[PDB]
């Protein structure tokens, strides 16, 4: 009858396509290309002028639906996959742009973790979404997301970018156009993403502990490979640096916090009957989880933290299984929204319509009244 | 050995100390231990790394704070021993533990194991001659001067309501919740993620407590405030950057009356006050409604008492004279009562001596408290 | 032909007439979930019932409709009946007659409302309300004998002699399994095992069923608990966590024999049965002493029949021969009696009909009951 639209906005990338198709049609990055502009500006931003955001969202949606969808969304429904705890200011702006400017029939602002759970096809699961800005945890038990049990450290893609920028600046080796360290003050983000995808090798638990021991009073430094760059300035990036950048994601000491500890804190907050099913079904999604050799380092670190005396008195013996999804780790949240929209013309009714928005005021966020 | 006894008013958020027969506690500071983030190579004997009290308040950015107590129940005992040692040390009291008797405070219906381990610390590590543990509700009534009345209290750890009538504390009429100032601060942090201004670190968590203390107000009608659009008031950080708080300032303390927003089932402040009065005998209910006493820091929100009246009017029987009394010094009400209790001549009979503890043990401490 | 439905406050039991044991057995609970603005995936039930609420316990607010054998929420009780007939039993209520059970000395309006729901909403062809003790005695086989019935709702006693119930010698008691479960949950909190939410109410209930037992002598059992740690058993939860308690096994069901622990100011089950027998006629006491029948789940503690024999002999004269009838199937004795009552041919003329209800109304049931 009518295949609905699926959107999954974010600061780094944006998964978008049709509901029903196994995986999206395209994934253009969040930034936009403007005429007479030095650098490309990011679309998804927080704490900034309302009318400017509205114009930025219109500009991104306009370049999206022609290239991605090849259709007017005026014919059929939309599924805007907002991550839970995405600012209400930003949701209101999205609601305005979809109804006032474009005039869609319906919209939906559903959470990312519940839809990622629909892909697995199980009702209870602990979920971790390691995106660009934050690494958010949220356990779901029998459909309902357990909200007060949660956690989100500023330790996703953006933290890894900042650490790469710091460590490369400290130890730099650029070719002539050899020596000459710290010539350029900063480096672009698109290049630094390509370095993370290709170079950064994720270490094991025993290797990670050896690196942590070396930092505070050297084993397994290799391997190292150079990275090519434009304008005839190749830089000889090292092997110990990229491993040290990955290590800060799992660094426990002096914060009592990490990607692994965040699941345990979420499990601690959850009730006793819910506890065991969440431990059995531990789902990992998001952008940072696509890194090579990540799921072992997490599961081994999780287990090491359970062996510690502080978590034995509550958790103890637990079968931590990581049931992986059908689609890739970044594109699990989108696939869930595509499942939610395509199949059920019935569950399209619960979402907010154009008729309801004009008279009322806004889509209902999880708040009072 | 009858020296001027010390009154250590315990608490998860704040800890207070001084001497008997005083007007206000001279030594008040928050109950936590601070450790440097970027720690040294050794992970055993640290040096120059422990800050308790005003040093820790001064140097927030350096220290990763952690509270030893949670819901009026200590988790980390080594931290509480260091805090008690800091209280007795020359940086605060300038007196020995050997000289003076001790008056400790605890919330009602706590674990007995923690009470025994508390006594073990005071008797053996410190060399106390005599120790006495008491309730928060009984002390608040000593400070006001009354004998009758309910004591609703709301600290950082526990919220509980104990009805007392002419020096008769009713054990089966006690109500208790794990919903308090710390939890209110946790959900204000959760809501400021929805505003945009995310916080994560333990030093950074104290900014959320400062926002809660300063800019929060309880609406009379929560449905009416939701239908209306908020003004989005401002607040300056210690750094400098301005923060539009928005609807999170009024929705944060709503928690205490509506714990359904948590996702964990609790009675709430208003139900606990009614339930404590209802669970007591029929003839005592009207006197308990007339003498309602407030205490703790989470009763200091704007329009809190006005809301707490309206909830009592909704639940309680009609045509009954309600009266939620509250002193000027609500945070210090518990310490003042301890200082008054310590100054009385009966205090010598109530306490647990060192010799009596060595003979009997934990059983004598459980007998003397109740 | 006829259906028997023992609407217990805890376990709602139901099945067919002329059967050994009931088919439909489940806890009478109606768990409604945590209502937050966030959505839920692939549909779900708005209000769960029975074993479904017990399976998905962690989230749902478990509220029992019957409180002390008294139906508080009638919409909740209507959903449980609906769950009994259509889902569990798989048979319509219009075809089969329906035997029901209430405890004696209940509110008169509750039978009328129970009967109204059966005829108006459910459209039953014929119904009856029996006393639980009368059925428990009828399951045991004897016509003569007092029945110390004790469930999670209400403990009560009904002395009967040669098929003649003594309605004025009946003594209803407020103490019951739910009050014992709440007492066990409180004394667990005293030794550092805090259970606040209603999801943990079922775990402590399950702990109460397994570990707890009636003491022969309480002061002796308290002395042995202090000395040795062999009595201290361990119970693992649904979660991998495991806990150990020493004093709380024998101390929990002692509340039946000493109501002073709970704060009820009532007679214990041992002397309540005695007081019931003394209220009867003097000539028919010997047979009531001989046939001291027990029934319900609160009489399934190991060694309860031995404690009843000790206490009743201590109360009564030395010449009397005391004897407690304690069968293996005393947990489901009320339903078995209803099945035997439904199977008899004499009971076919004792039913209420639709035409009789339309003529009279709800007040006809009081004549038919006793």
């Amino acid at each position: 009858e009518k295949t609905a639209v699926v959107i999954d906005l974010g600061e780094a990338f944006t998964k978008c396509g049709f509901a029903g198709e196994t995986g999206p049609r395209c994934i253009i990055p969040s930034v936009i290309k403007k005429a007479g502009m030095p650098k490309p500006i990011k679309v998804v931003q927080y704490n900034i002028n309302t009318e400017e955001l509205y114009s930025y969202l219109k500009e991104f949606i306009h370049i999206l639906y022609f290239r991605h969808l090849l259709v007017n969304p005026r014919d059929r429904r939309v599924v805007v996959i907002e991550s839970v705890l995405c600012p209400s200011h930003f949701r209101e702006t999205l609601t305005r742009v979809l109804f006032k400017y474009f005039e869609v029939p319906s919209v939906l602002l559903a959470p990312s973790h519940l839809m990622a759970l629909l892909t697995l096809g199980i009702n209870s699961a602990m979920v971790l979404d390691c995106g660009y800005r934050e690494s958010l945890v949220l356990p779901i038990y029998e459909g309902i997301p357990v909200l007060n049990c949660w956690g989100a450290l500023p330790l996703g893609g953006k933290a890894l970018h900042k650490e790469l920028e710091t460590q490369l600046l400290e130890q730099c080796t650029v070719d002539t156009g050899q020596s000459l360290p710290s010539v350029m003050g900063s480096i672009p983000e698109g290049v630094l993403e390509d370095i993370k995808v290709r170079t950064c090798f994720v270490s094991d638990l025993t290797r990670g502990l050896k690196i942590q021991a070396a930092k505070f009073n050297r084993p397994s430094p290799p391997p190292n490979v150079d990275y090519p760059l434009d304008g005839e300035k190749i830089l000889h990036v090292l092997g110990s640096i990229r491993d040290s950048v990955v290590e800060i994601l799992f660094e426990q000491d002096n914060e009592e916090k990490s990607v692994a500890t965040l699941i345990l804190d979420s499990l601690m907050q959850c009730p006793i009957d819910t506890r065991k099913q969440l431990a059995e079904n531990l789902v990992i999604i998001g952008g940072t989880s696509m890194l090579p050799g990540f799921l072992h380092r997490l599961l081994a670190e999780i287990r090491y933290l359970v062996e510690k005396p502080k978590y034995k008195k509550t958790l103890g013996t637990k079968t931590f299984r990581i049931h992986t999804p059908p689609a890739k780790a970044n594109c699990v949240a989108w696939l869930g929204g595509a499942i939610f929209g395509a199949l059920q013309d019935i569950l399209g009714s619960r979402s907010v319509s154009k008729e309801y928005y004009n008279q009322t005021g806004r889509i209902p966020d999880w708040c009072s009244l | 050995i009858a020296n001027q006894p010390v009154v250590i008013d315990n608490g998860s958020g704040v800890i207070k100390a001084g001497f008997a027969g005083d007007q206000i506690p001279k030594y008040c500071f928050p109950n936590y231990v601070g450790r440097p983030k970027h720690v040294r190579v050794m992970a055993g004997a640290l040096e120059g790394d422990i800050f308790i009290g005003p040093k820790a308040e001064e140097h927030r950015g350096l220290l990763s704070i952690r509270y030893p107590m949670e819901h009026g129940i200590v988790k980390d005992w080594n931290d509480m021993e260091r805090i008690w040692q800091y209280v007795y040390s020359k940086e605060q009291l300038q007196t020995f533990s050997e000289e003076h008797p001790v008056l400790l405070t605890e919330a009602p219906l706590n674990p007995r194991k923690n009470r025994e381990r508390a006594a073990e610390v005071f008797f053996e590590t410190f060399n106390v001659p005599a120790l006495f543990i008491s309730m928060q509700a009984v002390l608040s009534l000593y400070a006001t001067g009354r004998t009758t009345g309910v004591v609703l209290d709301s600290g950082d750890g526990v919220t509980h309501a104990v009805p007392i009538y002419e020096g008769f504390a009713m054990p089966h009429s006690i109500m208790r919740i794990d919903i308090a100032g710390r939890d209110v601060s946790r959900f204000l942090r959760l809501y400021l993620r929805k505003e945009g201004y995310d916080f994560h670190s333990s030093s950074e968590f104290e900014i959320v407590k400062a926002i809660k203390e300063r800019a929060c107000y309880l609406s009379i009608n929560p449905q009416k405030d939701e239908t209306l659009e908020t003004e989005k008031a401002q607040y300056y950080l210690p750094d400098g950057s301005t923060i539009e708080i928005g609807p999170s300032r009024f929705r944060a303390p709503e928690l205490l009356f509506r714990p359904d927003l948590i996702g964990e089932e609790s009675e709430g402040i208003h139900e606990v006050l009614v339930f404590a009065i209802q669970k007591s005998d029929m003839d005592l209910r009207r006197t308990l409604f007339s003498n309602i006493v407030l205490s703790g820091g989470s009763t200091l929100f704007k329009g809190f008492g006005d809301r707490l009246l309206s909830e009592v009017k909704k639940l309680a029987p009609k045509d009954v004279k309600i009266r939620i009394s509250a002193p000027q010094e609500r945070l210090y009400s518990t310490w003042i009562g301890g200082s008054i209790l310590a100054s009385l001549d009966t205090f010598k009979k109530m306490w647990v001596s060192k010799k009596e503890y060595e003979e009997d043990g934990a059983r004598s401490i459980h007998r003397k408290t109740f | 032909a006829a259906l028997v439905v023992d609407n217990g406050s805890g376990m709602c039991k139901a099945g067919f007439a002329g059967d050994d044991a009931p088919r439909a057995v489940f806890p009478s609970i109606v768990g409604r979930p945590r209502h937050q603005g966030v959505m839920v995936g692939m549909g779900q039930k708005d209000s769960y019932v029975g074993d479904e609420a017990q399976s998905k316990r962690g989230i749902l607010t478990l509220k029992y409709p019957i409180e002390h054998g008294i139906v508080t929420n009638w919409d909740d009780m209507e959903k449980i009946w609906h769950h009994t007939f259509y889902n569990e039993l798989r048979v319509a209520p219009e075809e089969h007659p329906v035997l029901l059970t209430e405890a004696p000395l209940n509110p008169k309006a509750n039978r009328e409302k129970m009967t109204q729901i059966m005829f108006e909403t459910f459209n039953t062809p014929a119904m009856y309300v029996a006393i639980q003790a009368v059925l428990s005695l009828y399951a045991s086989g004897r016509t003569t004998g007092i029945v110390m019935d004790s469930g999670d709702g209400v403990t009560h006693t009904v002395p009967i002699y040669e098929g003649y119930a003594l309605p004025h010698a009946i003594l209803r008691l407020d103490l019951a399994g739910r009050d014992l479960t709440d007492y066990l949950m409180k004394i667990l909190t005293e030794r550092g095992y805090s259970f606040t939410t209603t999801a943990e109410r079922e775990i402590v209930r399950d702990i109460k069923e397994k570990l707890c037992y009636v003491a022969l002598d309480f002061e002796q059992e308290m002395a042995t608990a202090a000395s040795s740690s062999s009595l201290e058993k361990s119970y693992e939860l649904p979660d991998g966590q495991v806990i150990t308690i020493g004093n709380e096994r024998f101390r929990c069901p002692e509340a039946l024999f000493q109501p002073s622990f709970l704060g009820m100011e009532s007679c214990g089950i041992h002397e309540t049965t005695f007081n019931s027998i003394m209220k009867c006629d003097v000539d028919i006491r010997k047979d009531l002493y001989a046939n001291t029948v027990l029934s319900g789940g609160t009489t399934m503690y190991p060694g309860i029949a031995d404690r009843m024999q000790k206490e009743i002999t201590a109360l009564a004269p030395s010449t009397m021969k005391i004897k407690i009838i304690a069968p293996p199937e005393r947990k489901y004795s009320v339903w078995i009696g209803g099945s035997i009552l439904a199977s008899l041919s004499t009971f076919q003329q004792m039913w209420i009909s639709k035409q009789e209800y339309d003529e009279s109304g709800p007040s006809i049931v009081h004549r038919k009951c006793f």
